[PDB]
RNA sequence: AAAUUCUUGGACCGGCGCAAGACGGACCAGAGCGAAAGCAUUUGCCAAGAAUGUUUUCAUUAAUCAAGAACGAAAGUCGGAGGUUCGAAGACGAUCAGAUACCGUCGUAGUUCCGACCAUAAACGAUGCCGACUGGCGAUGCGGCGGCGUUAUUCCCAUGACCCGCCGGGCAGCUUCCGGGAAACCAAAGUCUUUGGGUUCCGGGGGGAGUAUGGUUGCAAAGCUGAAACUUAAAGGAAUUGA
């Protein structure tokens, strides 16, 4: 699991987290 | 442009020459030496062509007479050997006249 | 491990060198890193030279050459055997192979 | 020669004598004390023709400065605009001996 | 004192018409309400009377120009190209 | 830029002594350098030297023997009382028989053994052995 | 060489060294007197003159500034002066 | 090395050991400094007053013929320029760059050098205020610097 | 290897023209300039710069630098203009056990320009800046100095082109028991237990994790600052012998 793709996965997951957060705020 | 309304583009090319005495490998030229060489070719070429007609110009182009003049004129700036008129493009020509063509054919 | 002192290329005080295109594939290679062949060959190679020579309308016609310059990425250069790997100390010499034939 | 004329004007207005303005340069020309007249390139054509005619009458040189009145004034070192000026005494500067 | 952070002249539109529209109208508003220096007298008395018409308060000189700017880059490049064309035509 | 001329002089002598030369050229000169080598002179570690007088900070050419192990400078110039002097020489001298700490006092630039002999503290400059 | 004398360098190598790097700093430039072929007076000109020098009376120009030593107009001779 | 450059140049003038006056120099102190006086009125900074004296008139160093140096002679007479010459030439250059940069906004190198030049003005300006040759309230304004050349 | 594809309504090929937008080969180098990112047709204009030369001027005005500021490839975002080629997405043809790929044909955003954002790259020499010292040798670029002799202008002086040296900065190279280093290797990565030239940033076993949260910047994408609980005896570097 090369770090470039791991970082890309992390960014997508973080974007989903953020969206789900202002959906609730 | 010639005396008759033939407008031409003359491309000339030159290569700096290594000396027989020379030990160095490169034989390059300073950028100012290059700048004043190509304004020497540009100056000579127009003079050799604009002062006379097409047929006189062609007779110069059959040998490398224009190129030979470039050889002698720029030895004092930087010696350079392989000079020719690399290409001549004819851009615009006067109105066709059947009389003048026959002079070109005798 | 630092394999080569110069990093396989010839860039010393530039920072950037423009890229060129390989000839075998279209791999984009920096100009100084690419392996450059300059092959100069006749049009007819070795066995037809007699055939055209006798069929020529001119007397003692000097056959023209063909000047084409090649560029190679490291992958194509190895796979085409223009360059091959060498022993660690033999990597250091950089005189081209003999040019007698 | 713009740099050198800027230098000469700075020296002239450090040491010698001058008048700034059309209505006073005219007085100096009519009295004949004007040694040189300098005009900006954006002054009205009517008055620049007038100044040239007066200078021709009085045998005086005129110089067409190569900038408009704003930077003519800044070249003078003043914080306003001058279109025409008259050097009356060159002082220790070679403005007349251009 | 400084009374606003981002909005300048477009502070008069309140919360209307959208952030992007307000931003892209701000620069045009500033350009059309700015005072320009007159190339004929050197004073900064150039006002836009109507769209395309600029006036000097001191010269009483009127110039045809851009809709929101005193002159446009298209106008200046056309002027330079036309000057060069005339120079070539008269050789 | 150049900040401590004495640091440069002693580093230059130490490199040329380490490589076995016979003379060293010390580019900047000052009273502190001339007074420091005269202390090294009196104990036989260096030979006699010579200062060249241009109308600027002069140069010095120093004759070397083979006796110098290391000369050094301490930065910054700490102040040292008579109570601290035994601890300083415990740190930066090889043994208790030889080696010297040069330290300036109100009595002048002078090494540690006799600086104790006239009961004066001072500011540490360097060491040699 | 370990024991080379730094105190007494020969005039040969002491001449090749850089002006600031001599044992005692010294300039490589000098003063000279230049006389016009026509006029009679002699004028004192710096070797690296750096300015267009013309003999008083504007009879002619003496030397032309260059990147190094000033080139002298021809016919004019010179001799360097000392003290 | 240079203050605002990575170059490390060593080229500099090397003053001779002998600070006497040569025998072949016949000008005495009094008529040398009137030669300096009339050159100031032609309009010349002290930098080139000393230049056109050591190549046409033979005086190697004015400070060796007289007891004073050129800029010290001038203000002792009243002909010194109002602001120091080295600060003057920075302001003159920063005005030219600022004008050129004003006409074409895409010259990034011109913007970078202008930062460097105006930095050297402020470094030098606060030095002259510590030695009290500029008034303590003297400030460099980019708008008004054009008037004083 | 083929197919998708175009093709007697004339493709591909040969000739003559026209238009359009990109791009600037060969020369082109362990050459140059720039703070770095970067920069390659000619000519002109405008402003800047290093080094060299200096018996010019001022006389310590300096060095490194929290906070703060200017520039910052590619990609990406926003308005316009233009859109040749190439080509994320997508479509189809192959191959394959599958093939949302590598191969092929077509092709959108983009790739180009103007004006605004973004501030990250293996943004690398994986190597802070300033200063001093410590071996040689042959080169190369710039400037300067000197010298046999060739070759131009010719009409000789002097400037050019070669040749032989010297000096100062610069890009590198070869060699070395200088010395260092775990070693690979480095004339610096040396002058360090014989430990102190000045100063800035920054690391403290591996993960969790550049993550959560808070703050701040941005139109967005994201940038900067940045934990803990918990988990685990190793993770790792250089070299050696095998496979
Ligand atoms: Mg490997
Ligand atoms: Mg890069
Ligand atoms: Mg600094
Ligand atoms: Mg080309
Ligand atoms: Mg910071
Ligand atoms: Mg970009
Ligand atoms: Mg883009
Ligand atoms: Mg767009
Ligand atoms: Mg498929
Ligand atoms: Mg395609
Ligand atoms: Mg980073
Ligand atoms: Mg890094
Ligand atoms: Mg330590
Ligand atoms: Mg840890
Ligand atoms: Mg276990
Ligand atoms: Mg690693
Ligand atoms: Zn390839
Ligand atoms: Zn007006």
């Amino acid at each position: 699991m090369r770090a470039k793709w791991r970082k890309k996965r992390m960014r997508r997951l973080k974007r989903k987290r953020r969206k789900m957060r202002q959906r609730s705020k | 442009k010639t005396t008759d309304g033939y407008l031409l583009r003359l491309f000339c090319v030159g290569f700096t020459k290594k000396r027989n005495n020379q030990i160095r490998k490169t034989s390059y030229a300073q950028h100012q030496q290059v700048r004043q060489i190509r304004k020497k070719m540009m100056e000579i070429m127009t003079r050799e062509v604009q002062t006379n007609d097409l047929k006189e110009v062609v007779n110069k182009l059959i040998p490398d007479s224009i190129g030979k003049d470039i050889e002698k004129a720029c030895q004092s700036i930087y010696p350079l050997h392989d000079v020719f008129v690399r290409k001549v493009k004819m851009l615009k020509k006067p109105k066709f006249e059947l009389g003048k063509l026959m002079e070109l054919h005798g | 491990t630092k394999k080569r002192r110069n990093n396989g290329r010839a860039k010393k005080g530039r920072g950037h060198v423009q890229p060129i295109r390989c000839t075998n594939c279209a791999r984009c290679v920096p100009k100084d890193k690419a392996i450059k062949k300059f092959v100069i060959r006749n049009i007819v190679e070795a066995a037809a030279v007699r055939d055209i020579s006798e069929a020529s309308v001119f007397d003692a016609y000097v056959l023209p050459k063909l000047y084409v310059k090649l560029h190679y990425c490291v992958s194509c250069a190895i796979h085409s055997k223009v360059v091959r790997n060498r022993s660690r100390e033999a990597r250091k010499d950089r005189t081209p192979p003999p040019r007698f034939r | 020669s713009l740099e050198s004329i800027n230098s000469r004007l700075q020296l002239v207005m450090k040491s010698g004598k001058y008048v700034l303005g059309y209505k006073q340069s005219l007085k100096m020309i009519r009295q004949g004390k004007a040694k040189l007249v300098i005009l900006a390139n954006n002054c009205p054509a009517l008055r620049k023709s007038e100044i040239e005619y007066y200078a021709m009458l009085a045998k005086t040189g005129v110089h067409h400065y190569s900038g408009n009145n704003i930077e003519l004034g800044t070249a003078c070192g003043k914080y306003y605009r001058v279109c025409t000026l008259s050097i009356i005494d060159p002082g220790d500067s070679d403005i007349i001996r251009s | 004192a400084k009374r606003t952070k981002k909005v300048g002249i477009v502070g008069k539109y309140g919360t209307r018409y959208g952030a992007s529209l307000r931003k892209m109208v701000k620069k045009i508003e500033i350009s059309q309400h700015a005072k320009y220096t007159c190339s004929f007298c050197g004073k900064t008395k150039m006002k836009r009377r109507a769209v395309g018409i600029w006036h000097c308060g001191s010269c009483m000189k009127t110039v045809a120009g851009g809709a929101w700017t005193y002159n446009t880059t298209s106008a200046v490049t056309v002027k330079s190209a036309i000057r060069r064309l005339k120079e070539l035509k008269d050789q | 830029v150049r900040m401590n001329v004495l640091a440069d002089a002693l580093k230059s002598i130490n490199n040329a002594e380490k490589r076995g030369k016979r003379q060293v050229l010390i580019r900047p000169c000052s009273k502190v350098i001339v007074r420091f080598l005269t202390v090294m002179m009196k104990h036989g570690y260096i030979g006699e030297f010579e200062i060249i007088d241009d109308h600027r900070a002069g140069k010095i050419v120093v004759n070397l023997t083979g006796r110098l192990n290391k000369c050094g400078v301490i930065s910054p110039r700490f102040d040292v009382q008579l109570k601290d002097l035994e601890k300083w020489q415990n740190n930066l001298l090889p043994s208790r028989q030889f080696g010297f700490i040069v330290l300036t006092t109100s009595a002048g630039i002078m090494d540690h053994e006799e600086a104790r002999r006239k009961h004066t503290g001072g500011k540490i400059l360097g060491f040699f052995f | 060489p370990l024991a080379k004398d730094l105190l007494h360098p020969s005039p040969e190598e002491e001449k090749r060294k850089h002006k600031k790097k001599r044992l005692v700093q010294s300039p490589n430039s000098y003063f000279m007197d230049v006389k016009c072929p026509g006029c009679y007076k002699i004028t004192t000109v710096f070797s690296h003159a750096q300015t267009v020098v013309l003999c008083v009376g504007c009879s002619t120009v003496l030397c032309q500034p260059t990147g190094g030593k000033a080139r002298l107009t021809e016919g004019c001779s010179f001799r360097r002066k000392q003290h | 090395g240079r203050m605002h450059a990575p170059g490390k140049g060593l080229s500099q003038s090397a003053l001779p050991y002998r600070r006497s006056v040569p025998t072949w120099l016949k000008l005495t102190s009094d008529d040398v400094k009137e030669q300096i006086y009339k050159l100031a009125k032609k309009g010349l900074t002290p930098s080139q007053i000393g230049v056109i004296l050591r190549d046409s008139h033979g005086v190697a160093q004015v400070r060796f013929v007289t007891g004073n140096k050129i800029l010290r002679i001038l203000k002792s007479k009243g002909l010194a320029p109002d602001l120091p010459e080295d600060l003057y030439h920075l302001i003159k250059k920063a005005v030219a760059v600022r004008k050129h940069l004003e006409r074409n906004r895409k010259d990034k190198d011109a913007k970078f050098r202008l930062i460097l030049i105006e930095s050297r003005i402020h470094r030098l300006a606060r030095y002259y205020k510590t030695k009290r040759v500029l008034p303590p309230n003297w400030k460099y304004e980019s708008s008004t610097a054009s008037a004083l050349v």
